[PDB]
């Protein structure tokens, strides 16, 4: 139900620092821990377990100080056991006081885990020098936990604060990967079957991943698929070669499609079992053709040669180090010579061509620069790649690459 | 034991009170005979206490205070109003907080006084009162400093005691206060700074590590004193005090260690040893970046190893993907065949992952002005920090070391 | 003056991370500093003495130590390694504390 | 010259003036079309040469007589969408109050257009394309005001990227039906004369003006002069205690990482002297002020829209 | 009153209450004609154009349902998962609706798309736009105003309590309108936050995507990517929209009023070339409309036939001499027989009976015309190449225009179809005799037999019989409407009006004025030194402002102690600076060039 697995050290040390109830920890722990790592799972699985009063808060969700302050002094109150409502710091500080003198809370510590605390450094300066010294400013052996994913350093305020102690939750390595992946086996199949399974999904996927819930996700799709040879009939338990010859060259598809998530997780399980091989899919990417209109069309790709090409050059090319650095904003005069050339028919300076320039930036096909004096305006960017231009100028016959560079 | 722990603990995680002082006995004679000039005659004083951070200028206030509370008809007439700057941050709830410890909550009634001086002429008109303003430098950030001129002019004009005690750690606090409020302020100065060589630091240890003569167990306290005398003389446990004196001569981080030492103790190992000493400064003094480049995957490196070519080539400007990603397929052809010959979105996801980390930061900062290539990048590891995190990569591929070594 | 006792009764981390600034500002010619350069001063400073190697994240916890007096005043933690240091006190003055 | 000299010399006439007051009558003539237009759920541009004021305040006079309706003066430089809000909610609804933001407030008058259509309102607005209602922000609440059916509205522009302005979300709110009125008067009371080559400069710098100085400049010389404009605006609440020091001043920009020596900041406040922007009053006995002459809620308003 | 230091106006009619005001019809009516007949009009206008609005809505609403029948599943399908949950990482269910282009129409796509949601799946769907919401604060108070509708510091939690009081089973469902426009922040904290705690809230979000997915990677990062379940849906094409509107609006009999061939193609090209919105469409034809109500008096006529007769019976002289002046009318005597050129125009009462017969005559001619179009359309679709147009639309622009077989292009598309396989042939005659199925009460019964005998054949003879009937046919019954009598009481031809009113062209003006003055003052003003001061300002700078100065002063005195002549430069290029054509610069006094035409 609730195990944790290749963490003895981490949550011995945690249960030492807690102690007994009547003793008096640490103010502030600061847990940190690369991704995946087991910090909210330990941590709340070592809290229920212990059955001491605690309350878990996440920042993310409290984007205002009054629904954090709001947030733990409810959720204290229905520990102890209408609505008590604190606008500022010290409401909290009074009021938290009121609600930790109950007769069940009198004498333990309560713990404030704060989960997620890299958002408590954007909001007011106050806050976080205020829960480091909780137990200092309110006396009511008080332990604020607050786990992140960043180093301690990048918190620390400009004027200081009581410095907590900084722990570290280590990384899993293959091992620990691998007694954590087949540790819920299923109950129809061998054990060591599925131990083989996770030893080659562990074989491929550890260069470019090392997330526990990625894998297990991962490892939850694919395993019909490797089971496939066994209800077929042929192949058998034992036979470990031919189950790895056959899921081998799928593991990298589910690679290229899946963990990108180009292709959802249902019609991927819909795949393995209709029988339909995957890359007939196209996926959320590859669609990259969108129906213009023919002035918006040569706007776009003549903004594109205005942006990605130097001026010095423009003479040569319609008159008459590299792209790796960017694109380079272009004034719109340029935009208005470069779409005058390179159009065959004549082309008058109505209001829609201008409202068609205004369109592709807030369809996010086209972006501004500056943000200053928006009628003059002369400042633009764009924000496409080599293949959408080249499509586009492929459809109104035009030679793109002539234009880009000799 | 348990007796020890719960007593050993209130000394280290509270900052409660122990008996001695160490080396601030002139100070404390200045602070004692302007509080009992205060008290006793009806003279009104300022004091700026001046200190770094756990240099224990509470420890002085609270010390001098009791004893002043304790001498005989002083207690009955002597009323303290305890401000601090990271609770009341404008200077209405600073008022609030002033009626209301002062317990005239009751008489001010509804009555909303014209002007803030006139308002704390009534409070103070309803026996002499004592301000300590905890945090000083935060009350000067206020909006006109009202709150600070009002204290020190009441002080210097009104026939009322008043004693104004401000704690500060910066040594600017007489550049940030106006012009009005420095001739306002009377300039008392006491400087609590840690002057005190190592063996006096030695002795510190050996003075906080050591049971109180109340302790009821006697047999167990003398051999308890005996084994610290014993484990202060003792070599490595000199050696790693040396090493935590070097960084800094605040007791705030050697409580710290000595928590750390002290919990490793249990029943069945009842007395500390210098092992303990030892591991409890492993735990401090870890390196938090080469933890995290520790739990990265493969891929990850070999980026990192890309950028460190990149600042190694073009020394001091930014980069974004396209040299990272160019730089890494000279990589994946020039080493090796077919081995990390991996597409541009699983690169894109190890980079992208490697900026949720904040490894690497974004060098201007726009709203969505920029795509995801293309994107001035900078990174925030030395060189140092890598060959170091690579010298003990577990079973880091000899091709990614030697690409790394040139 | 205040700046100058409290120079004189730091550590020895703190008073070699001072010279490094010194040494680093005469070598630059400039009052400002990216936080890289005092630490690869730092560095060698450390060895010259006869120090253990200083990590990153004690360098960094003496430059905030300082930061958060006015000995010498930083910008904002949250951006690492890219830090601009500046004496808040003067150089003769610095020379002056540390000499004894 | 001066612009006072400007407004003396009005002894000129206009050469071609019988060929140009048939020119006025012809555009008369369209007023019957413009109105029916209105009700029929179009909006009407002007775009031209001359200037079209005398034109809209004739179609004032004639026709838009018994009705509730609002001038707006785009070519005043002190105007912002917060006025027009204000001037919609408080003399022409009877509401008597503040409200906490230009949203809420423009929501409160759209929700009491749809509650009742005894409510006819006619907004007519000199110029659209000016500076103060240059902003998408603001486009976008007149857009939103425009596209009810209880309110018509008349609008004239005179630059020549007038359509960047509106693209094809903000065009589908504005039903414009464009009308080239092409008459030859001159821009008498738009050319408002300020920052001109004519020398003289009256008063306090006006909102355009000031922002106009302020943007083509360097990013820390915009922080630098910010840090006083919030100073000198938390300072100037009593007159009493007004003045910033110079010392102080090099003390609080040496705090933040703006400034890096003295002689820099002395470059800095010679060129805020410059362009009349800093008023240097050093060497009063009691206190050497470095005070700006702008007017206060000219500092806040160009503050809240500087970013 | 307009002229003071401040910038806000507010007249009222206070102190003189009365407040009755004209009504409409009086603004319809602004000369002396005939005001009966111009408060008739007004309400003919009003009728024709409530048709044509109610019909494109039903057509839009009948269009998409195939879209909303997979999409309704999907969803269907999506909460069963919640039925069976105890999160268990469940994802966040979402649907990118891949829209066009266009930004004006959507409107009206995704409210049918609501109602469809609210007939089905949901009675909770809310629709969120980026405009509005700014922050998270913002965002989630509309959140909780929306769906407190659709049954103070509100958070997530407060959402949930909201939802176990109401619940106490179907999904909520969030439109997000305008994907691209959103921030970015609000986006990935949204997501973050209802992720979760979905399992007290279901929740199933739809992104209205104008361009091609993959902005769905350019806001959202891998991290917050993964958090949903995607799945893509393409919406109508606007096109088809566009040919589909056609042909229920203009090629019906239905509707009276028609549109000419120039007013069509200026319509068509501000659609195909600028952007493809059909409700500008919509917004032309009823400018055409109300101009073509408006302008002519005898549009009386303009309605149904019954009507129309009635109309015709009673009128004014005015009217009836009106229609005697009639260009068409006019030639039409001349072609007519010498007794009955005086018996027309002497006798109002025969006018009476040959204008009602003229007018039958040209509905049944519009009736013969549109069906011979779909049949000529049929064998122009099943034909490979293509030559006269894919679409219905073309084919009827190029009918419009110019007669196809006076045309040389008619040529290639019979010889193209005189060469032809049997089973092509017998597919084309059923595609031909389903649309004489399609449109009763036909007055070409005698070609309904006929198609009905060659398809009763069902070689190369036959096969030249067939094609020489359907080329029997365009000849016969397709013809330009400009050859038929009393034309111009049901078409409109005024392309460069609309033209002007639809899509100006405010720098070619300005350009034109400055240039040349004399267009809109006609006093000798130019032929390839007199003019107004603009003009000559504008001249001499196609830059420093002193010698531009001594140039003005010179060439004024050549025109004509003067001081006013530097006030007029002072003046001139002020007033430049307005329109945008003067900036200033710190090389000389002033050097810029930015007009550069
Ligand atoms: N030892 C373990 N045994 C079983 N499951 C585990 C173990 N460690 C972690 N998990 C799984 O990991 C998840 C919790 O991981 P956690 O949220 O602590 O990672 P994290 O590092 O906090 O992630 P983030 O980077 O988002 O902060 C749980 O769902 C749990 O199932
Ligand atoms: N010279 C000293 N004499 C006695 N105890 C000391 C001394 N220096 C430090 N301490 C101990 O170290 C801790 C000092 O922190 P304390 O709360 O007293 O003040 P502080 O932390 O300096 O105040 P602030 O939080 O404002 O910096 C206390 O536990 C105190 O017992
Ligand atoms: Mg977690
Ligand atoms: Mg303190």
């Amino acid at each position: 139900e609730n195990v944790v697995l290749c963490r003895e050290s981490q949550v011995s040390i945690l249960q030492s620092l807690f102690g007994e109830r009547h003793h008096f920890s640490f103010p502030s722990i600061f847990i940190y821990g690369h991704t995946a790592s087991g910090k909210t799972y330990v941590t709340q699985t070592l809290l229920k377990t212990l059955e001491l009063p605690h309350v878990f808060v996440n920042c993310v969700e409290c984007f205002t100080l009054r629904l954090l302050l709001e947030q733990i002094l409810n959720k204290l109150n229905h520990l102890s056991s209408t609505e008590i409502t604190c606008e500022t710091f010290n409401d909290f500080v009074r009021l938290f006081k009121q609600v930790t003198t109950a007769e069940n809370l009198k004498d333990q510590t309560v713990y404030i885990v704060l989960d997620k605390a890299e958002y408590l450094r954007d909001m007011e300066a106050n806050l976080l020098p205020g829960f480091l010294r909780l137990q200092e400013l309110a006396d009511r052996n008080v332990t604020v936990l607050f786990l992140s994913e960043i180093v301690w350093e990048k918190f620390r305020p400009n004027t200081g604060c009581f410095e907590p102690f900084v722990l570290y939750f280590p990384d899993y390595s293959i091992g620990n990967l691998q007694k954590i992946l087949s540790h819920d086996h299923p109950p129809e199949y061998s054990a060591d079957f599925y131990a083989a399974y996770i030893n080659i999904l562990l074989g491929v996927f550890y260069t470019v991943c090392r997330d526990l819930k990625e894998l297990r996700h991962l490892a939850v799709l694919n395993f019909p698929k490797y089971c496939e040879p066994v209800v077929k009939g042929e192949a058998s338990e034992r036979d470990t070669r031919k189950l790895w010859r056959n899921i081998e060259p799928h593991l990298k598809k589910a690679m290229q499609t899946v963990y990108l998530r180009e292709i959802s997780s249902s019609q991927w399980e819909k795949l393995q079992k209709d029988d339909t091989d995957p890359g007939q899919l196209k996926g959320l990417s590859a669609h990259t053709h969108v129906e213009l209109p023919y002035y918006s069309k040569f706007i776009l790709i003549a903004a594109y040669l205005a942006s990605y090409n130097p001026a010095r050059t423009d003479k040569r090319f319609f008159l008459k180090s590299n792209h790796l650095l960017g694109p380079k904003p272009f004034p719109l005069d340029r935009l208005l010579a470069i779409l005058y050339s390179i159009v065959d028919s004549r082309v008058a300076p109505t209001a829609n061509i201008f409202s068609q320039i205004t369109s592709l930036v807030t369809l996010q096909l086209l972006t501004l620069v500056g943000h200053d004096d928006q009628l003059d305006g002369p400042k633009y960017k764009c924000t496409v790649s080599l293949d959408f231009i080249r499509a586009i100028a492929r459809t109104v016959n035009f030679d793109i690459i002539k234009y880009l560079y000799d | 034991l348990s007796q020890v722990q719960r007593i050993l603990r209130e000394r280290f995680c509270r900052q409660s009170p122990h008996s001695n002082l160490f080396g601030v006995q002139v100070q404390y004679k200045h602070l004692s005979e302007l509080l009992k000039r205060t008290a006793l005659h009806g003279e009104s004083n300022s004091v700026l206490i001046i200190g770094p951070r756990g240099s224990g200028k509470t420890m002085l206030i609270n010390h001098a205070l009791k004893e002043l509370m304790e001498i005989e008809e002083v207690s009955e007439n002597v009323l303290q109003v305890h401000l601090n700057g990271l609770l009341q941050i404008n200077d209405k709830i600073a008022l609030k907080e002033i009626t209301r410890q002062l317990n005239l909550e009751n008489v001010v009634g509804d009555k909303v006084f014209g002007s803030f001086a006139e308002n704390l002429s009534f409070l103070l008109e309803a026996c002499p009162v004592i301000f300590i303003l905890d945090e000083f430098d935060l009350f000067a950030h206020h909006k006109n400093q009202t709150l600070l001129y009002n204290l020190f002019d009441i002080s210097q004009s009104a026939q009322t005691p008043i004693a104004v005690i401000g704690l500060t750690c910066r040594l600017d606090i007489l550049e940030l206060l106006e012009k009005r409020v420095k001739s306002r302020f009377s300039h008392r100065q006491i400087h609590l700074m840690n002057s005190f060589g190592f063996p006096q630091y030695v002795k510190i240890f050996k003075e906080q590590l050591s049971l109180p003569a109340e302790f009821p167990d006697k047999v167990f306290a003398e051999k308890w004193n005996e084994n610290v005398q014993y484990l202060s003389e003792d070599r490595s446990v000199q050696e790693v005090l040396q090493k935590h004196f070097n960084i800094s001569k605040n007791l705030r981080s050697l409580h710290m260690l000595l928590m750390l030492a002290l919990n490793r103790v249990t029943a069945s190992h009842p007395f500390m040893t210098a092992v303990d000493l030892m591991e409890a400064s492993q735990l401090c003094s870890m390196d938090s970046k080469a933890n995290i480049v520790h739990g990265l995957s493969v891929l990850e490196i070999c980026l990192i190893i890309a950028m460190k070519h990149l600042n190694d080539i073009y020394e001091e400007e930014p980069f974004n993907f396209q040299m990272v990603y160019n730089e890494f397929q000279k990589f994946v052809q020039r080493k090796a065949h077919s081995v990390y010959n991996f597409e541009k979105p699983v690169v894109m996801k190890a980079f992208e992952h490697l900026q949720q980390l904040e490894l690497i930061k974004p060098m201007e900062r726009t709203s969505g002005n920029s795509q995801r290539e293309y994107q001035l990048m900078k990174l925030l590891l030395d060189n140092t920090q890598i060959m170091n995190a690579l010298q003990k990569y577990p079973n880091c591929p000899t091709d990614v070391r030697q690409w790394a070594t040139s | 003056s205040s700046y100058i006792t409290a120079i004189k009764n730091s550590s020895v981390l703190e008073q070699s991370f001072l010279r490094a600034i010194l040494a680093e500002f005469r070598r630059s010619g400039l009052e400002e500093a990216t936080f890289q350069q005092i630490y690869s001063q730092h560095v060698a400073l450390c060895r010259m003495e006869g120090l253990p190697y200083p990590t990153m994240s004690e360098t960094m916890a003496v430059c905030s130590h300082l930061g958060s007096c006015r000995l010498l005043l930083v910008e904002p933690s949250r951006n690492d390694l890219l830090l601009r240091v500046r004496l808040n006190v003067s150089q003769d003055d610095v020379l002056y504390a540390l000499k004894d | 010259d001066q612009q006072t000299l400007r407004n003396l010399l009005s002894k000129v006439s206009p050469s071609f003036s019988a060929e140009l007051k048939q020119l006025n009558q012809q555009y008369e003539k369209l007023f019957h079309k413009w109105m029916l237009q209105l009700h029929l759920g179009f909006n009407i541009v002007l775009y031209g040469l001359g200037s079209k004021r005398d034109l809209l305040e004739r179609f004032r006079t004639t026709m838009l007589q018994d009705s509730i309706h609002v001038v707006i003066n785009g070519f005043f430089p002190g105007i912002s969408v917060k006025s027009v809000l204000n001037s919609i909610t408080e003399e022409v609804l009877d509401h008597m109050g503040t409200f906490r933001s230009i949203l809420d407030q423009l929501d409160w008058i759209v929700n009491k257009f749809k509650e009742d259509s005894s409510l006819e309102l006619f907004l007519l607005i000199h110029n659209l394309d000016s500076q103060m209602l240059r902003g998408e922000k603001s486009q976008q609440i007149i857009g939103q005001l425009s596209s009810l059916h209880n309110i018509y509205l008349i609008a004239s522009i005179d630059h020549l990227n007038a359509p960047l302005m509106w693209d094809h979300a903000k065009q589908s709110l504005f039903n414009w039906l464009w009308y080239e009125t092409t008459t030859y008067s001159p821009y008498t009371e738009e050319t408002s004369y300020e920052n001109s080559l004519l020398v003289k400069q009256s008063g306090s710098l006006p909102l355009s003006s000031l922002t106009h100085v302020l943007r083509s400049l360097t990013p820390n010389a915009r922080g630098i002069f910010r840090l006083l404009i919030k100073y000198q605006l938390d300072n100037q609440d009593n007159p009493s205690y007004i003045g910033l020091s110079f010392q102080d001043f090099y003390q609080q920009c040496r705090e933040a990482f703006l400034v890096n020596s003295d002689l820099t900041l002395r470059a800095q406040l010679t060129e805020f002297r410059d362009h009349k922007l800093i008023r240097t009053k050093k060497g009063t006995d009691g206190v050497e002020y470095l005070l700006i002459p702008v007017d206060n809620g000219t500092l806040t308003d160009f503050l809240e829209k500087e970013e | 009153t307009s002229s003071m230091s401040k910038g806000c106006f507010v007249f009222k009619p206070n102190s003189k209450k009365r407040k009755i005001s004209l009504p409409i019809e009086d603004y319809f009516n602004k000369g002396k004609n005939e005001p009966e007949d111009s408060k008739l009009r007004f309400e003919t206008y009003q009728l024709i154009w409530q048709q044509m609005k109610s019909e494109n809505e039903r057509l839009q609403e009948e269009l998409n349902k195939n879209l909303f029948d997979n999409l309704i599943e999907f969803l269907q399908k999506s909460h069963s998962g919640f039925q069976k949950n105890q999160i268990k990482l469940r994802e966040i269910p979402t649907a990118a609706l891949v829209l066009g282009v266009n930004v004006t129409d959507h409107d009206l796509t995704f409210g049918s798309l609501t109602e469809a949601l609210q007939n089905n799946v949901t009675p909770y769907v809310v629709s969120l736009q980026a405009k509005d919401c700014p922050d998270m604060k913002h965002f989630l108070q509309k959140l909780i105003s929306q769906l407190m509708d659709c049954c103070t510091h509100y958070s997530m939690d407060s959402l949930s309590s909201w939802y176990m009081t109401v619940t106490q089973s179907p999904p909520v469902v969030v439109i997000l309108k305008d994907m691209e426009s959103f921030a970015t922040k609000v986006l990935q904290d949204f997501i973050i936050i209802s992720s979760q705690h979905l399992h007290e809230f279901p929740l199933i979000l739809i992104f209205g995507i104008a361009t091609s997915p993959i902005i769905i990677h350019r806001l959202l990062p891998h991290a917050v990517s993964s958090l949903l379940c995607i799945e893509l849906f393409q919406s109508l094409s606007c096109k088809e929209h566009l040919t589909t509107v056609l042909d229920k609006l203009l090629l019906t009999t239905q509707f009276p009023f028609k549109i000419n061939e120039k007013v069509l193609q200026v319509l068509t090209n501000i659609f195909l070339y600028h952007d493809f919105s059909v409700q500008n469409f919509i917004k032309g034809l009823q400018l055409s409309l109300l101009e073509h109500f408006y302008s002519q008096p005898l549009s009386v006529l303009c309605c149904n036939l019954p009507e129309a007769k009635r109309r015709i019976n009673f009128l004014s002289n005015n009217q009836c001499e009106n229609i005697r002046r009639l260009p068409s009318f006019r030639r039409y005597v001349e072609k007519q027989a010498s007794e009955k050129q005086v018996a027309l125009l002497t006798n109002e009462r025969y006018l009476k009976e040959e204008t009602q017969l003229l007018l039958e005559n040209l509905h049944v001619y519009h009736m013969n015309y549109f069906l011979v179009l779909r049949c000529l359309h049929k064998f122009t679709s099943s034909l490979p190449k293509y030559p006269l147009g894919r679409q219905i639309r073309e084919l009827y622009c190029t009918c419009l225009e110019k007669n196809i077989w006076d045309s040389e292009e008619y040529a290639s598309v019979l010889q193209l179809l005189r060469m032809l396989a049997k089973d092509e042939l017998m597919t084309i005659l059923e595609k031909c005799f389903k649309v004489f199925k399609s449109y009763c009460e036909n007055h070409l019964g005698s070609t309904a037999k006929r198609i009905e005998e060659f398809l009763a054949q069902f070689f190369e003879v036959l096969r030249e019989n067939v094609v020489n009937f359907i080329d029997c046919l365009v000849r016969e019954y397709l013809l330009p409407p400009e050859t038929q009598p009393l034309h111009e009481v049901v078409y409109f031809s005024a392309a460069h009006a609309l033209r002007e009113h639809l899509n100006a062209a405010p720098r070619i003006a300005l350009h034109t004025a400055l240039n040349n003055p004399y267009y809109y003052l006609k006093n000798e003003a130019l032929k390839s030194n007199i003019a107004p001061d603009i003009c000559i300002a504008y001249k001499l700078h196609l830059i420093n402002l002193v010698d531009w100065s001594e140039a003005f002063a010179t060439v004024v005195t050549a025109a004509e102690m003067n001081e006013i002549i530097h006030a007029r430069f002072i003046r001139a290029v002020s007033e430049l600076e307005l329109l945008g054509f003067i900036k200033p610069t710190k090389q000389k006094t002033d050097h810029v060039a930015r007009l550069t035409w």
